């Protein structure tokens, strides 16, 4: 025996700003991969499912989560990451990927969750005097280390012959090309990628979905989503002191038993619905059709 | 304001081993009577604390501040992350009334002794004034809270009277700090007691940071550049596992380490603060 | 045995409705079948015990 | 035959020079010959001329 929900809970918060992707996707003159640019996204409205469903992209990739149902989740500690790359970005920007790029120019997590969106580019002034450069094929010792960048890069030898400058070695490691090479060669490098960073954990959502809310319940079985968060059970109020940073609750052993409601910062605890085995308690039918039913406990 | 004074008094550090504090356990609500281990790096009970005199680190950035001053010797903004160069950025704290801003930004400033910090008028010895920063936007970005500047226990009830607490973590490109303020009684060093701090900032700032100092320098002009007697307690954190137990509203009222004696260990692996009589295999 | 609920057996997340929410139909399946798996494991064990 | 005071010109294409010593190979050849003095990119994979 289970009881069955009778509403449907969807609580987010107050907020209703809208994310800055234009800014990051097509407002201005886009960085190198090297000096990629990691805007931090919060308080803010995200619809990811604009550019699922939007043209102009040569790949729409997500790892960790969907593609799809983006927009139904809240995110935190949400980062963007733009760069200026080659069409040949499958096999070198990817968790766990040992990439050129990967590998000394912008290093990406085994473990990342979020997504990668790509588009060319060849509508641009990158033909017409255009200033295109800082492209980088060079290495210096091992990886980056995930989502850190260099500000340096001054000075670099990697072998015998320590004169600090001799011209037999691989001089010039940054700004090793620039070769747009307009309408001519397999892929002119007019490509821009935005990886977009989700964090998903117990800390206070910083990007919402384009999701509307719903009322509250105080003694009823009902369905809810909570930033995300989802499950069943009847919704009651809390007498338990729950401090300004603190958002879930746990028992003994897991499950949050109790949330913090993201409009109202009220606590509410959250009981499984009852439930029980259930039992048939019978003569045999040889004798009798008639039986009696135990609920358990 | 630049300084550069070699008019200072030189103090070697002094140092103590009795250390059961320190804690910034997890956000997540445990309700109560819960023995529930944790990872991640913390100070150890009994680690052997330094008493310092603005002397330089290499605090890995991660690691616990402690305070015994009266409020009118109160320690005032540190910076974290500072080397000799524009390279880096930090600046977080401001008071409540001297109608500044915490502006993160690089250091162009006087070197060692960037102390610009003074109080008020109202002192008569230590001369009012503030400090004097000049960063610069071209190539430099700034990211900032601006809110936790209330940071202030008021009151004049026990026989020390007040204590503060401050943690530090790196943090994966985050600067989480954690801190508590307590009235105390008579002591002589840190109480042989135990007690838990609070979050108050995430601040999701991405900078690597390898060096820390701290700042007090409210000198008089009745000579050269003289202060009170100021001194403050650092230690460090290390990647360490524990046991937390809370008891009854969601708070930490004890732990136990498992690095720190076989019988702390016994009691981390049997889940109890206490142990029977009996021969326990803990590890390897 | 409740313990073990929690151990995520090679899957993404602990939380079945965690995957669900997260991933895609046949993504969520290759991952819930990973908790299954575990989840078996575990009842097994503790019934023969 | 990678860094001295012979061999002062080298290029490597396909297999990076400094992973030679941890690869293995098999029916190496050695083609010597004598190259015009003109030899700029005279080498190349992308060869013009
Ligand atoms: C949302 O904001 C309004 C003020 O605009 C406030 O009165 C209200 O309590 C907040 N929370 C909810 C659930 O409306
Ligand atoms: C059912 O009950 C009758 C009682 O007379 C008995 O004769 C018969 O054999 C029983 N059948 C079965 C399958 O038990
Ligand atoms: C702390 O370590 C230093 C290392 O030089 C030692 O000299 C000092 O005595 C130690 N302090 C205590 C209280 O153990
Ligand atoms: C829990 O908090 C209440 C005040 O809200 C206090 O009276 C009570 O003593 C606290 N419980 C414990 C064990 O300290």
């Amino acid at each position: 025996f289970r009881v069955q929900p009778t509403e449907s809970i969807v609580r987010f918060p107050n907020i209703t700003n809208l994310c800055p992707f234009g800014e990051v996707f097509n407002a201005t003159r886009f960085a190198s991969v090297y000096a990629w640019n990691r805007k931090r996204i919060s308080n803010c409205v995200a619809d990811y499912s604009v550019l699922y469903n939007s043209a102009s992209f040569s790949t729409f990739k997500c790892y960790g989560v969907s593609p799809t149902k983006l927009n139904d989740l809240c995110f935190t500690n949400v980062y963007a990451d733009s760069f200026v790359i080659r069409g040949d970005e499958v096999r070198q920007i990817a968790p766990g990927q040992t990439g050129k790029i990967a590998d000394y120019n912008y290093k990406l997590p085994d473990d990342f969750t979020g997504c990668v969106i790509a588009w060319n580019s060849n509508n641009l002034d990158s033909k017409v005097g255009g200033n295109y450069n800082y492209q980088y094929r060079l290495f210096r010792k091992s990886n980056l280390k995930p989502f850190e960048r260099d500000i340096s890069t001054q000075i670099y030898q990697a072998g015998s012959t320590p004169c600090n400058g001799v011209e037999g070695f691989n001089c010039y490691s940054p700004l090793q090309s620039y070769g747009f090479q307009p309408t001519n060669g397999v892929g002119y490098q007019p490509y821009r990628v935005v990886v977009l960073s989700f964090e998903l954990l117990h800390a206070p959502a910083t990007v919402c979905g384009p999701k509307k809310s719903t009322n509250l319940v105080k003694n009823k079985c009902v369905n809810f989503n909570f930033n995300g968060l989802t499950g069943t059970g009847v919704l009651t109020e809390s007498n338990k002191k729950f401090l300004p940073f603190q958002q879930f609750g746990r028992d003994i052993a897991d499950t949050t038993d109790a949330v913090r409601d993201p409009q109202t910062l009220e606590i509410l605890d959250i009981t499984p619905c009852s439930f029980g085995g259930v039992s048939v308690i019978t003569p045999g039918t040889n004798t009798s059709n008639q039986v009696a039913v135990l609920y358990q406990n | 304001q630049c300084v550069n004074l070699t008019t200072r008094t030189q103090l070697p550090p002094a140092y103590t081993n009795s250390f059961t504090r320190g804690v910034y356990y997890p956000d997540k609500v445990f309700r109560s009577s819960v023995l529930h281990s944790t990872q991640d790096l913390f100070l150890p009970f009994f680690s052997n604390v330094t008493k310092r005199f603005d002397n330089p680190v290499l605090p890995f950035n991660d690691g616990v501040y402690f305070a015994s001053t009266e409020k009118s010797n109160i320690i005032r903004g540190w910076i974290f992350g500072t080397t000799l160069d524009s390279k880096t950025q930090s600046l977080l704290i401001v008071n409540n009334a001297t109608n500044v801003v915490i502006k993160v930004c690089e250091f162009q400033f006087c070197n060692d002794p960037f102390l610009g910090v003074y109080y008020h008028k109202n002192n008569k010895s230590w001369m009012e004034s503030e400090f004097r920063v000049y960063s610069s936007a071209n190539n430099c970005t700034f990211e900032y809270v601006s809110q936790p500047f209330l940071m202030d226990l008021e009151g004049k009830q026990g026989n020390f009277k007040n204590l503060r607490e401050f943690v530090f973590k790196n943090i994966d490109g985050y600067f989480k700090i954690y801190s508590k303020h307590t009235p105390i009684n008579l002591v002589r060093d840190l109480p042989q007691g135990f007690s838990a701090l609070e979050p108050l900032v995430d601040l999701p700032i991405g900078i690597n940071i390898t060096r820390f100092q701290t700042l007090l320098a409210l000198h008089n002009s009745s000579s050269g550049w003289t202060a009170g007697a100021a001194a403050y307690y650092v230690g460090y954190l290390q990647p360490r596992t524990f046991l937390l137990k809370y008891n009854e509203n969601g708070t930490i009222t004890d732990a136990v380490d498992c690095a720190l004696d076989p019988l702390s260990e016994t009691k981390c692996t049997l889940k109890s603060f206490t142990v029977e009589k009996g021969i326990y295999q803990t590890s390897n | 045995l409740v313990k073990q609920l929690s151990s995520n057996f090679g899957a993404i997340s602990s939380v079945l409705n965690d995957i669900l929410s997260r991933l895609d139909k046949p993504e969520a399946e290759v991952q819930i079948d990973r908790l299954i798996t575990g989840r078996l494991q575990s009842l097994q064990t503790y019934v023969t015990q």
